[PDB]
């Protein structure tokens, strides 16, 4: 037992294991200890996969890197390609043309929405929603709930809900429950009424059908989804209006626009209202657990400048907040060797000196699978991981030695702070948060006949509910932003600029024989960076620090815990061998484990 | 009584799972609810930990030799297999256990089929394709990084309708999807045939949709349905959107040199 960051870690209680953690991307093992009252008093995050992309990349052509690192993850597909081409462009001093910037912004924002919405419905919703309870819901009141939760959403009638309910009934009555098999249904940890349950499961099915349309934006600009194509120096989708044979023409752009308009509708009519409603009800039940590090330490590099290459115009402005002081945002520089550093003290890698963290330009990735002496089980059959030694394939990133939470919540807290400091580029997130707080505290409780609450954003946001809320709000904001990007793109093309690639420095003969670059991306899960060193036209070093690397990290040299482990602390479990609460909170970070380890 | 599918995940990026749910014809919703019984799949299953483990035992027992094993990703042989841990144990153990009583085995994508990005040089985890680990079971390879959505559900639909593996080529791929090279029906062929090529990105030739051979297009040596079926309900494909094929359905495509190096001996194509 020891104290760190205000958390009293204690491993004397009952050990509980969750392996595999499901409804995530990739592979994770989670162990916790709980006390006499089923409160989690220790949490251990173990990344259970590694592939070695950083090692694979050595000696390859920097121009090919994006395609390799894109396959780090097919869920946050393209964010790694974006980081990579940005890193090479930065290394070689390449400025991409305006159309290429806008198309990359639109692709980035499409990924945000798709990833966010699919995560909530298809991975997260079953932590909040009892599907079996939905079976015994009244179709009529569900229509009535639907009208209060979202008046503008036209799929509201009782028959429609009855029809959906019946297919579910027949499904479960087959005896083959598929993805619902052995679910934790009927746990007291579920608090929603039948009607809310049926409403959500219905939107689960709607989102499953609609998500495939949204990515057609990726398909147009990048040829396919998953894994659309990118390009060092710009984009491959060359433009010609008339002067049918080119990748991008007006018809293709109209198509893109129609998909963007549909996204905006889904976000405002379905996704944001559901999360507001579900959040209200779990707030009413008192489930404000899971804040972890969000209460103190949050970070993002900052993203989406409305003028290219000018960070002061970032529409999700970043930086770092420490100790819960939202009045002071520290600037974050990814080039500064003393800011972003990764430790491997408790990770299955080795450094020449493991008491220090390495900035990624100096990063090293040599695997070292070794288990501690207090491990229960064997090297190939683990029963209880020994967290006092090396216990994860995830490295331990820190910022000036501090453990940070990253993700949409961090970005929305950072945006709030920035807006209170006078930053006008963050007005929309601020207004989203205040509108949301007012809905969660007053409006939705009034409409459902529940007591009003008076939580401040400070109290409400550092919570698993807040973390879920911030993701939905971010999806909405991204949809709105690419709506604007689309107009700017079409305007630029009509003014006569059809340029999509800068090829001045495409050929390696034009390159400096030695160079370093960094590319940052506000990926769906938080702060992504790729750091590259180029030598004689080949990759000398390529290091990725990925959002889930931050959040999922094991303890550092000082023993400081990461976001996942902190968020599980101080959480009661209704039933210790049903990981409902563990899944609800872990999933609120949207864990991408293939990302975390790459 | 719908055929059980146990969908395992090895070392992977989850892009094959994502591609699968993009399918329009049939909808993934309709395959999951009305065609198959998707009983294990860590991406979407409700249960976790011990409750998830318990599913595998149950369905192998009740449907022995009558479930399909779908594999996304692959097992690593280095690090004693513990560069992919499931339930505190190497993935290769889970793979072998579930494979032995499967009616059929689907290798989803280039990772499962051939090794994928992780098996590119120097392959630090010794990631190994499914068919080189499971040697005594019928395996269908569905390669691509990821495969087209409709190719994935098309394989499933075929196997469900007829209760047979479709006709396979020498490399174990279904002929109904992998019999043509991209180059065979690529809409840019006329340009290739006349020697009309893009030479630099966004040159006049690129704006006219000229052939992408000289920018490294590997369509002439890559078997997939991209040029006809195309992607995301026929919306586009790599070449249509302006990037050459990188050969992503082919064995060892990560190590056939730079994606922007042209194929040699253009006369052969
Ligand atoms: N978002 C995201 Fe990935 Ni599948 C993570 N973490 C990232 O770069
Ligand atoms: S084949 Fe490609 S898309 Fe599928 S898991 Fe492997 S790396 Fe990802
Ligand atoms: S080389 Fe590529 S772009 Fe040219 S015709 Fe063949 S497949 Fe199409
Ligand atoms: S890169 Fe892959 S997606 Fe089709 S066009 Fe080439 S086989
Ligand atoms: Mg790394």
């Amino acid at each position: 037992a020891y104290a760190t960051q205000g958390f009293n870690l204690d491993d004397r209680g009952r050990r509980i294991v969750v392996d595999p953690v499901t409804r995530i991307e990739g592979h994770m093992r989670c162990e916790v200890n709980v006390d006499a009252n089923n409160v989690i008093r220790n949490a251990v995050s173990t990344g259970t996969m590694w592939r070695g992309l950083e090692v694979i990349l050595k000696g390859r052509d920097p121009r090919d890197a994006w395609a390799f690192v894109e396959r780090i993850c097919g869920v946050c597909t393209g964010c790694h390609a974006l980081a990579s081409v940005r890193a090479v462009e930065n290394a070689l001093d390449i400025r991409i043309p305006k159309n290429a910037h806008l198309i990359r912004e639109i692709m980035a924002k499409t990924l945000q929405v798709h990833d966010h919405a699919v995560h909530f419905y298809h991975l997260h919703a079953l932590d909040w929603v009892d599907v079996m309870s939905a079976l015994k819901a009244d179709p009529k009141r569900t229509s009535e709930l639907q009208q209060l939760v979202s008046p503008a959403h036209p799929l509201s009638s009782a028959g429609y809900f009855r029809d959906i309910q019946n297919r579910l009934k027949r499904f479960v009555e087959s005896g083959q429950l598929g993805p619902f098999m052995n679910g934790y249904w009927g746990s007291k940890a579920y608090v929603l009424p039948p009607e809310a349950n049926l409403m959500a499961v219905t939107h689960y099915l709607e989102a499953l059908d609609l998500q495939k349309e949204w990515v057609k934006i990726h398909t147009i600009f990048g040829g396919k989804n998953p894994h659309p194509n990118y390009l060092v120096g710009g984009v491959p989708c060359a433009i010609n209006l008339d002067g049918a044979s080119a990748p991008v023409n007006m018809e293709r752009l109209s198509f893109v626009k129609a998909r963007i308009d549909e996204i905006i509708e889904f976000n405002k009519n379905v996704y944001v209202p559901d999360v507001l409603a579900i959040g209200t009800l779990y707030k009413q039940a008192g489930w404000l657990y899971g804040g972890g590090l969000a209460a103190t330490n949050v970070l993002d590099y900052g993203e989406y400048p409305n003028v290219a290459y000018n960070k002061s115009t970032d529409q999700l402005p970043g930086g770092a907040i420490l100790n819960g002081n939202w009045d002071e945002v520290f600037p974050v520089d990814p080039r500064d060797s003393q800011q972003v550093q990764e430790f491997v003290s408790h990770s299955w890698y080795k450094y020449a000196d493991e008491s220090v963290g390495l900035h990624p330009w100096d990063g090293v990735t040599e695997p070292n699978y070794v288990l501690g002496a207090n491990t229960k089980g064997t090297r190939t059959r683990i029963e209880q991981i020994d967290e006092s030694a090396k216990y994860s394939w995830i490295k331990s990133p820190r910022w000036r030695g501090h453990a940070m939470e990253v993700g949409p919540l961090s970005r929305y807290i950072l945006a709030y702070a920035h807006a209170r400091s006078g930053n006008k580029y963050a007005e929309r997130p601020k207004e989203q948060l205040e509108y949301s707080a007012q809905m969660i505290n007053s409006a939705i409780p009034k409409a459902l006949g529940l007591p009003e609450t008076q939580y401040t954003l400070k109290q409400l946001l550092p919570s698993t509910i807040g973390r879920t809320l911030a993701r939905a709000l971010e999806s909405q904001y991204c949809g709105e932003m690419m709506h604007s990007d689309w107009h700017d793109l079409v305007a630029n093309i009509r003014a006569g600029d059809t340029a999509t690639a800068n090829v001045d420095k495409w050929d390696p003969a034009t390159w400096p024989l030695q160079a370093k670059g960094v590319g940052t991306v506000a990926a769906p899960r938080g702060a992504l960076g790729h750091w590259i060193r180029i030598k004689d036209g080949r990759i000398e070093n390529y290091q990725c620090v990925v959002p889930t690397t931050w959040n999922g990290s094991p303890r550092d040299y000082k023993g400081q815990i990461g976001a996942f482990e902190a968020s599980l602390m101080n959480t009661p479990m209704v039933n210790p061998e049903q990981p409902v609460e563990i899944l609800r909170t872990l999933h609120s970070f949207d864990p991408c484990l293939a990302c975390s380890t790459h | 009584p719908r055929t059980p599918v146990l969908w395992l995940h090895g070392l992977e990026c989850t892009g094959c799972s994502e591609s699968f749910i993009r399918s329009a014809h049939p909808l993934a919703k309709d395959v999951v609810l009305s065609m198959i019984s998707l009983d294990y799949d860590d991406t979407l299953m409700a249960a976790a930990g011990h409750q998830a483990e318990a599913i595998l035992e149950e369905i192998m027992t009740k449907y022995k030799g009558n479930y399909i094993l779908a594999v996304e990703g692959n097992p690593p042989l280095n690090q004693d297999g513990m560069s992919c841990i499931i339930g505190g144990r190497p993935f290769i153990e889970q793979l072998k256990y579930v494979a032995k009583d499967a009616k059929a085995i689907i290798s989803w994508g280039s990772c499962a089929s051939w090794g994928g990005v992780q098996a590119a040089k120097p392959n630090p985890t010794q990631a190994t394709p499914v068919h080189k680990v499971i040697t005594d079971k019928p395996i269908i390879k569905v390669p691509g990084c990821p495969p087209i959505a409709e190719v994935m559900t098309g394989v499933i639909t075929y196997m469900l309708t007829f209760d047979r593996i479709p006709e396979l080529d020498r490399q174990g791929r279904p002929k109904m999807f992998y019999s043509q090279r991209i180059h065979d029906k690529c809409y840019r062929r006329p340009h290739f045939d006349a020697g009309q090529f893009v030479e630099e990105w966004d040159d006049e030739s690129a704006r006219k949709g000229f052939c992408l051979y000289k920018m490294g297009c590997k369509g002439p040596t890559t078997y997939n349905a991209c040029s006809t079926t195309r992607w995301n309900e026929g919306t586009s494909f790599p070449i249509q959107s302006g990037h050459g094929c990188i050969g992503c359905s082919e064995d060892g495509f990560w190590d056939k040199g730079s994606f922007y190096d042209r194929l040699t001996g253009i006369s052969q194509f």
